[PDB]
């Protein structure tokens, strides 16, 4: 039972740049540990094995290092085709257990969310439901804060949020908000607020309807 | 009136002759294994393996191991003869650097690793007579490099191609090239296999490649020692049943302290 | 080529058993050992079981010990994992590997026959989905566009696909006439075993009045087309 801890869990960097990411066991595993690519959507790929080799067909900027302990995961200048995540796996002993996981973003966007707010629709009401949707349009880094208030009073326990991957121009993150209330429960109220907390905003931004 | 079920925790040194494991066990003690020198021409009654155990030399592998390992166990000694074969036109004491003996680059100290004489490797035909009374244990084995040029710079031949025979049996096995994944910084394998040799019997070698010669035999017989597997260390006592949990008191009618047990030991 | 198909992935009640099968071609099977891996859904990868070259060398994770058990066909080159009284953290995308381990490549330590290497060969993946669900059609509601979702020259309408089962949904809009500033966020998972996503665009507001905006929602687990037209409140 050996444990693999992979530090960071995120990082960015531009093209072109030395990107390194780590991996740290738990005790000594010698030189049988792996590094693997996931691209988004697709199955792992083996790219370093035996903690020093790299498989064939696999490009000469990626590399690895380290025994023992500590090893090094290094892309010596990072390509748009890089964008994945990438695991560590040993083989020591069994049970053989994997890494966290170390996803890698694009940086230098910087850029304050666009809030919006979305009432429930009058055909859901009549189904018996309601859900109230807020939308954080085009925002860097990951890293947000939302709130729900009804009636000023916060919320939690009875919303749920949903990412997109980051944008193919921009590089920047999307991010979905649902507060989900019955009918009943909808209409005892009459202030719903949506306020977002994030690092490109100076000032807590609260969308807000009645009724 | 209750049967025994309880032991005192380590095994007793007497009267049996203990001889403990450590980091070896007896197939390591058997190839030689350098941090198991210690272990050479050294008898026992119970020989006891530890969990702890590694090897540290180069990476090899035994297809039928426990048949080799109760082989050993059973004779009770690791009482090794040299015999001089007459390995002609090759090169011998061939050593690695994943298996370091006082620092340097060395080998199994029971085998030879013959390899290329002058990028020249004869058909090698070799005759053991056994002029004894008793069977002999020999120890030999198989390279497997890892690319064809691995073969070739060793051997300079192809296809490699071993073969053991007696009067009796036979023995052919042949090298598999192949990259295997990195061990003590060596992508190559080695596999162990032996040959009985009755007396009156010959042994007989035709190798064309990849021979992992012996350097003699070992004394086997049908004896009353055993080997066990046990992590309970050895202390100064005296008692007539071990067990893998301890020394056990033979005074009771049975005993419910594991199945495994050496000695006049009540039933389990 | 060396390639590993696997299939038996589906929705399959809790507490009930699975097989899943692996079959590889272009390769010695039979020469090396398989790997079992899932995936949950926006989390790691987790290991799950081996074979060696002989069948006579197994080991399950302890997460998953018990419940599961490995088998191997040499015969068809078929590697197989019975999966027994499955509960909800079962869901994950299942992946076939290879052993890396030639026969030969078994280096003996103390005791320990170290026979387990990593993956060379990976396979696609099946998607097992374990819940007492049945199939529906999504219920799709319009995200009007209003005072409360223009920033500065743009407005922000969307709808909402709640309720459904099992994944996945298509969202398009007018025909996939409109594609730029459209974002489809990936389903979540309600407590209530049914999944529900969002999908919004901007658009400008001052074509609010008199463009049309129609999302196209399509199930086919349910066989449902759904179109939704979005206009302001
Ligand atoms: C089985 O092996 C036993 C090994 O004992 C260990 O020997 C190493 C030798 O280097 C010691 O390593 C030390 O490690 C320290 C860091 O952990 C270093 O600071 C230090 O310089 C040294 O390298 C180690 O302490 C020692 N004890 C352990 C690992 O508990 C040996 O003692 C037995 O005799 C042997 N049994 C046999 C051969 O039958
Ligand atoms: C091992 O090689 C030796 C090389 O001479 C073989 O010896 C002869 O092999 C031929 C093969 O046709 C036989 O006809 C002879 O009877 C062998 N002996 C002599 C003295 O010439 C030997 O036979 C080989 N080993 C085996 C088991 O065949
Ligand atoms: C090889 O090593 C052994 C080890 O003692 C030694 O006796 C022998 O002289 C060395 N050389 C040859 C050719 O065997």
């Amino acid at each position: 039972d050996i444990q693999m801890t992979q530090s960071p869990s995120s990082l960015s960097t531009s093209v072109g740049d030395r990107v390194t990411i780590t991996c740290q066991a738990s005790q000594d595993i010698s030189n049988f540990l792996n590094w693997y690519q996931q691209k988004p959507g697709k199955a792992p790929e083996l790219l370093i094995y035996d903690a020093s080799y790299l498989q064939g067909g696999v490009p000469s900027r990626f590399s690895g290092s380290g025994s023992g302990t500590d090893f090094s995961f290094t892309i010596s200048s990072l390509q748009p085709e890089d964008i994945a995540t990438y695991y560590c796996q040993q083989y020591n002993s069994l049970p053989i257990t994997f890494g966290q996981g170390t996803r890698l973003e694009i940086k230098r966007t910087v850029a304050a969310p666009s809030v919006f707010i979305f009432p429930p629709s009058d055909e859901q009401l009549k189904s018996g439901t309601a859900s109230v949707v807020c939308l954080l349009n085009n925002f860097y880094p990951r890293e947000a804060k939302v709130q729900w208030k009804v009636d000023n009073a916060l919320q939690s326990g009875n919303s749920q949020e949903s990412v997109t991957e980051q944008d193919s121009k921009d590089s920047t993150y999307s991010l979905s908000s649902t507060l989900t209330l019955s009918k009943a429960d909808y209409e005892k109220h009459k202030v719903y607020a949506c306020e977002v907390t994030h690092q490109g905003l100076s000032s807590p931004v609260t969308k807000s309807f009645n009724r | 009136e209750l049967v025994q079920s309880s032991s005192t925790g380590r095994i007793c040194d007497s009267p049996h002759q203990i001889l403990d494991g450590e980091n070896c066990t007896l197939i390591d003690a058997l190839l030689g294994d350098p941090h198991c020198d210690g272990f050479q021409n050294k008898e026992w009654d119970l020989f006891v393996e530890r969990s702890k155990a590694y090897s540290n030399c180069y990476p090899y592998d035994v297809p039928d191991y426990a048949s080799l390992r109760s082989l050993v166990a059973s004779s009770g000694t690791l009482e090794f003869n040299n015999e001089s074969f007459n390995w002609t036109g090759v090169a011998q004491n061939g050593t690695s650097s994943a298996c370091k003996r006082r620092s340097i680059k060395s080998f199994f100290s029971r085998l030879n690793w013959l390899h290329q004489l002058e990028n020249r490797y004869p058909a090698l035909n070799v005759t053991m007579p056994n002029n004894d009374k008793f069977d002999k244990l020999y120890i030999w084995g198989v390279h497997h490099p890892s690319t064809d040029s691995v073969q070739t710079s060793v051997y300079v031949q192809a296809s490699g191609r071993v073969t053991v025979s007696t009067k009796r049996s036979q023995q052919t096995v042949i090298p598999n090239i192949g990259s295997r994944p990195w061990v003590r910084g060596v992508s190559s394998r080695i596999s162990i296999y032996w040959t009985i040799v009755k007396p009156g019997d010959i042994l007989l070698i035709n190798s064309t490649g990849n021979l992992i010669a012996p350097r003699g035999y070992f004394k086997i017989r049908s004896g009353k020692s055993s080997i066990m597997r046990s992590d309970a260390p050895i202390g100064k006592c005296n008692s007539e049943c071990i067990t893998p949990n301890g020394s056990i008191p033979n005074d009771k009618p049975f005993q419910n302290v594991n199945r495994i047990t050496y000695g006049a030991c009540p039933r389990y | 080529q060396v390639q590993l198909v696997e299939s038996g992935g589906g929705v399959v009640q809790p507490g009930r058993s699975v097989r899943l099968t692996c079959a590889g071609s272009g390769f010695s099977f039979s020469n090396f050992g398989m790997n079992w891996v899932r995936q949950a859904p926006g989390k790691g990868l987790e290991w799950l079981a081996i074979i060696s070259y002989d069948g006579s060398k197994k080991w399950y994770a302890d997460s998953v010990k018990g419940r599961f058990t490995i088998s191997r066909d040499d015969a068809k080159n078929t590697l197989f994992l019975q999966m027994n009284s499955l509960t909800a953290e079962d869901t994950a995308v299942y992946y076939c590997s290879k052993d890396r381990g030639d026969v030969w490549s078994g280096y003996y330590r103390g005791g320990d026959y170290h026979y387990y290497f990593g993956m060379d060969v990976w396979g696609q993946g099946t998607t097992v989905t374990v819940s007492g669900a049945s199939t529906k059609g999504p219920s799709v509601f319009p995200l009007a566009p209003s005072s409360k979702s223009t920033s500065g020259g743009t407005a922000a309408l969307g709808c909402l696909v709640k309720d459904y089962f099992p994944e996945p949904v298509t969202v398009s809009w007018n025909s996939g006439a409109l594609t730029s500033g459209v974002h489809t966020f990936p389903a979540v998972l309600q407590s209530s075993g049914l999944y529900s996503l969002s999908s919004v665009v901007t658009v400008p507001s001052s074509s609010l009045g008199t463009q049309t905006y129609i999302c196209n929602v399509n199930h086919k687990p349910s066989n449902t087309k759904v179109d939704k037209r979005v206009e302001p409140k």
